């Protein structure tokens, strides 16, 4: 069948895929829309599998409370255009839907339940879009607090109000704790930090009996800065959020925080040296 | 030589570096010959960034290094508009960037003139759906690699995008044409004959019997340039870019501060209230090392002055962390003269901690 | 009974708590009755702290942690004064300690009462050196050990002290005594009588027809109470300590401004330059964290509002960290009603960084 | 020859000892001012002695620099009172002296060789007094800076003017880096810090593989926050001390800061506390 201009404009209209992709899968299907269809259908893995070697650094960090249960979870994209995009945003909010109805942590069968959507997304955005991770907190008191879509944070606390809860959790997205209270850190790291901070003061000349005793004080704040009741409450610098929470008979037991892009290396594109690479040509 | 700043909006993949690679070289063989590229035709001088980020280009705009005059919008006839063409409209649409032209990419690719047909339907149609003319748009029907290639027959089309480029923008106004105002810095007087406001000429020309205009801080008030002197020379006219020394005519010294502005009578008019694109600081940048919240009272420096201010953050925004791009709406504690593009730093204690850029004025 | 607020200062193994221990101890077996101690004598109460450090002593007075009405120099008759004795004399100095009372301790161990000459003959030169009343300066020769014993000869020295404390350290002069000052807070027209301007009277009495003027910021305004009232009940004066809104006549919405002040006319004066003593938070506290130089221009908090200023530094002082006491030479871009003594603190974009004491008013 | 108050006046007025300190002496010298200035310092020995126990924390940093060597050194005594005291300063100073002129970086030798003088100045101030460190920094420009007698730092320099070595000495005061450039920081010592975050990173419930790479990032900065040149110049925090350094064509070839007290305790007492404490019987 004849592919006219129309013909891929209606392939177009119902795939979302591109101009000329629609017009060389009729060529295959022989005008058959309905084969084109399927067969753009199953191009979409290979669209996608190209794609996949592309640094996905962008994205969006979703929350979402149930009751006792809350979900955060991180999809990666190559740029925040898409990451706007209604099409991503919807994609985004589907798993997290999903995640939270199904109880899902685990990545792995999450990403298998949307290997196909994604393939299927990916294959009209042309870029690179991957669910990440997922987690879950669980607690008598849950709040939330988005930073944009960039942070994202759960925090689950006892004998605290909302008001408090999205306090603490603004706090974690800014201070980024990784304990809830400095005894929560280990005798091990404590006594691997200390070695640390002892080897600097040492080369620093310092003399055995003064460096000793110097990074002996510095450890007493070591726990207090990487836990969140020894960290300064960032609303009011005064006081820590071990104080707040007493302050307020509260107590945490728990919370998370995501940020776009953490441990993957963003490169540091130079336009001006690439066009020059590009300019090669004449 | 007229400047203008063009940048260039597409996907990832559609040839936006390879496009403005092909752009100097044919620009140079043809005529003689944030990181950005420079190139020239007969006419006029262009420097070229790049939007790959919608953040990423705010948060330059506000900083003061972006200000796009036309944006060449990159689609690749292979595909045709992606979703994400939305956004990268948007983005031109939000910060209000004046033209775009759009090239048609891979156009080498499309075998059928029929489906060139149908992508630029489609480019029209979203353009005008942001308010863009959509149907009065330029669309080039190019191919970057070919070009590159030294296929003339390509390498004519990317002229024919440095033609509407030198066509389509309009060559951007003179400060020299922009009514006269000057940010007004120190104030004495010389009892021999009058009293002087020193600063910089920002736009136009002040010559000497010409009235003017005191805004800002105080009700306006009008006066009459009794004389123009510069460093070590006095002349008759304080022109853009001069570093001058106006004096007045009856105007007691302390009716005139600094942060008020000499202007053209009429040409401004001050304000209060504004909704602002701010951006913050990190701390790497050598801003605030921590985020602040809804209460934040900075000063606002207009030119050459600080303005206290309240700030109005957007609903459901109570934390603002170094880094940040945000909207605000601003109130300040005294009028300032100012328009929408008018550009203002945030300081706390003298040191600035972040740059803004008036949106919309309110009061 | 009338507070006053005493302090002990003296060589660390000269009996400062043992001296205190004392005068607890005695004052209850006669009479029945920031980390300090409270004692009474039928006549007043008193708190009393320890200066154990120059600095601390400095940082506590600037941030209100404490201000001696009177100091009890404690020296050991024994030894006589220390080299370091000269300087804390020198800080009573430096704090303007307005009486410095002195308890020879140990005298039951010194054998000649003509050494007991020398060492107050040197006490009193010594106080005389840094401009204090070395020649009437009361100078009681006790022994805290030994009235802490029960001996009877040496309790009554103690008394003898307390009995220099209730003569010599003047009454302090209660807020209700002073003359009216009321902080301005908010401003409200009204038609049917006038404009209202609430704030909690400071000190003194504002009554219905009494006269007040209108200090700080603009130039002084004077005008009459129409009225006083609390919680919309018109009231028959206001009172120190109470929250009221002050009726005026004949003064419009726009003629007064948060900040301003009211008062007894003639008791206030506005100025601009200052000389301060200041103390600047460590991250710690909530404050800075990291150094403030030359160009540093915050907002000074007087009483109700901000007044942003420029500093100068002590010479060789270029450099202020978190948690610094200085004293620096204060210039606000505004007057604001103030005379020695008045707290005021230190801001960034709203934020307290810092507190400080106007010392000596320049301008 | 008659002990009269007089005779002791001239004692003390020569001496500076406690009244009953020279009356005793002049008594047993039988008024022979130069033998009781003899017994005094027999007996002043023993007054140091009991003094020595009690925490000198408070004191003074002094430096000097006399061409291409330069001395700091910490003197302690109890209260700041005696620290601001000239006899104490005179001590300070006349240590350093000597420090400089003999090149003395043992403070072994420099206490001997001070012992008695501080021995006699104890005995009249009445306060713990002690000789704490000493040490020589060497280089071809040299600076330095007293933030108050609190901190004190010297800086060696190549290609740097009085100005510049200042102002660093002064970031060095505020700042406190222990290294020059980030590359002086040990293999070692990153790696053990790196173990350290890893252990941190781990624990705060990060899969593997996010975790090692954000620990692996934050690796940079701790070298960077560690040493000189990493750090963001205090005077101007858009830049490193680096940079500030590059574009003067100068460098850094060493440093020292010292800082009053630091090592030792910082008792804190109760003055209350104390007073009740006393208050027994009677």
């Amino acid at each position: 069948a004849e592919i006219t201009a129309s013909l891929v404009k209606e392939l177009r209209e119902r795939t979302g895929a591109g101009m000329m992709d629609c017009k060389k899968a009729l060529t295959e299907a022989n005008g058959d829309i309905e084969l084109a269809i399927e067969n753009m259908r199953k191009s979409g893995a290979i669209k996608a599998a190209k794609k996949a070697g592309n640094v996905a650094a962008d994205g969006v960090i979703k929350t979402k409370i149930d009751g006792n249960y809350g979900i955060i979870l991180e999809v990666n994209c190559q740029t925040d255009f898409v990451a706007k995009d209604a099409g991503f945003q919807a994609f985004a909010d589907k798993v997290l839907d999903a995640a939270v109805a199904g109880k899902i942590t685990d990545v792995e069968v999450l990403k298998a339940q949307f290997e196909e959507e994604r393939v299927a997304l990916v294959a009209k955005i042309g870029e690179n879009i991957n669910i990440r991770r997922v987690a879950a907190l669980e607690g008598d008191v849950l709040g939330s607090y988005q930073h944009g879509a960039r942070i994202g944070v759960l925090v689950a606390a006892k004998g605290a109000d909302e008001e408090l809860v999205k306090h603490i959790a603004m706090h974690v997205a800014a201070s980024k704790p990784e304990f809830i209270k400095p005894e929560d850190v280990s005798a091990e790291v404590v006594e691997k930090e200390y070695q640390v901070q002892l080897d600097i003061a040492m080369q620093s000349g310092k003399p055995k009996e003064i460096a000793e005793k110097m990074v002996e004080g510095r450890m007493k704040k070591f726990t207090g800065e990487v836990s969140l009741t020894g960290q300064p409450f960032v609303m009011e610098p005064s006081k820590t959020v071990g104080q707040l929470l007493k302050e307020h008979n509260a107590e945490v037991t728990g919370f998370i925080r995501f940020e776009v892009g953490e441990g993957i290396e963003k490169v540091e594109t130079d336009f001006a040296a690439e066009v020059a690479a590009m300019s090669k040509q004449s | 030589k007229p400047h203008v700043n063009v940048g260039t909006i597409g996907h990832v993949d559609h040839g936006k570096t390879t496009l403005t690679a092909a752009i100097t070289t044919v620009l140079a063989k043809t005529y003689g010959g944030t990181s950005h590229v420079e190139y020239d035709t007969p006419t006029r001088h262009y420097a070229h960034v790049d939007c790959p980020g919608h953040a990423d280009y705010v948060k330059n705009m506000i900083t003061g290094a972006a200000q796009m005059d036309g944006a060449i919008l990159v689609v690749a006839a292979t595909d045709g508009p992606m979703p994400q063409t939305r956004e990268h409209i948007l983005l031109g649409r939000q910060v209000g960037v004046p033209y775009i032209i759009v090239f048609l990419n891979k156009c080498d690719m499309v075998d059928d003139e029929e489906l060139l047909e149908l992508v630029e339907m489609e480019v029209r149609e979203l353009l005008s759906q942001y308010d863009f003319p959509g149907d009065d748009t330029p669309i080039v029907r190019g191919s970057a690699l070919k070009a590159l290639e030294g296929d003339a027959e390509w390498e004519a089309k990317i002229l024919e995008l440095a033609g509407f480029l030198d066509s389509y923008i309009p060559e951007p106004e003179r400060a020299i044409d922009k009514p006269f105002l000057l940010p007004i810095e120190d104030v004495f007087s010389i009892s021999g004959r009058g009293t002087v406001v020193t600063g910089r000429v920002e736009r136009g020309i002040i010559k000497v019997g010409e009235e003017v205009e005191i805004v800002g801080i105080k009700e306006t008030q009008k006066s009459t340039c009794t004389g123009v002197e510069m460093f070590r020379k006095l002349l008759d006219e304080g022109r853009a870019g001069e570093n001058v020394g106006v004096l007045l005519r009856g105007i007691k010294r302390e009716e005139i501060e600094r942060g008020q502005v000499l202007a053209k009578p009429g040409t401004i008019k001050p304000h209060t209230k504004f909704e602002s694109e701010v951006y913050i600081l990190s701390k790497d940048e050598g801003g605030r090392h921590t985020p602040f919240f809804k209460g934040y009272r900075p000063q606002f420096y207009f030119r050459t002055t600080d303005v206290t201010g309240t700030i109005e953050l957007p609903e459901g925004v109570e934390m603002v962390m170094p880094g940040d791009n945000i909207k605000m709406v601003v109130t300040l504690i005294h009028p300032i003269a100012m328009d929408d593009g008018l550009r203002f730093a945030i300081r706390e204690g003298g040191r600035t901690v972040g740059a803004g850029v008036v949106a919309k004025v309110l009061s």
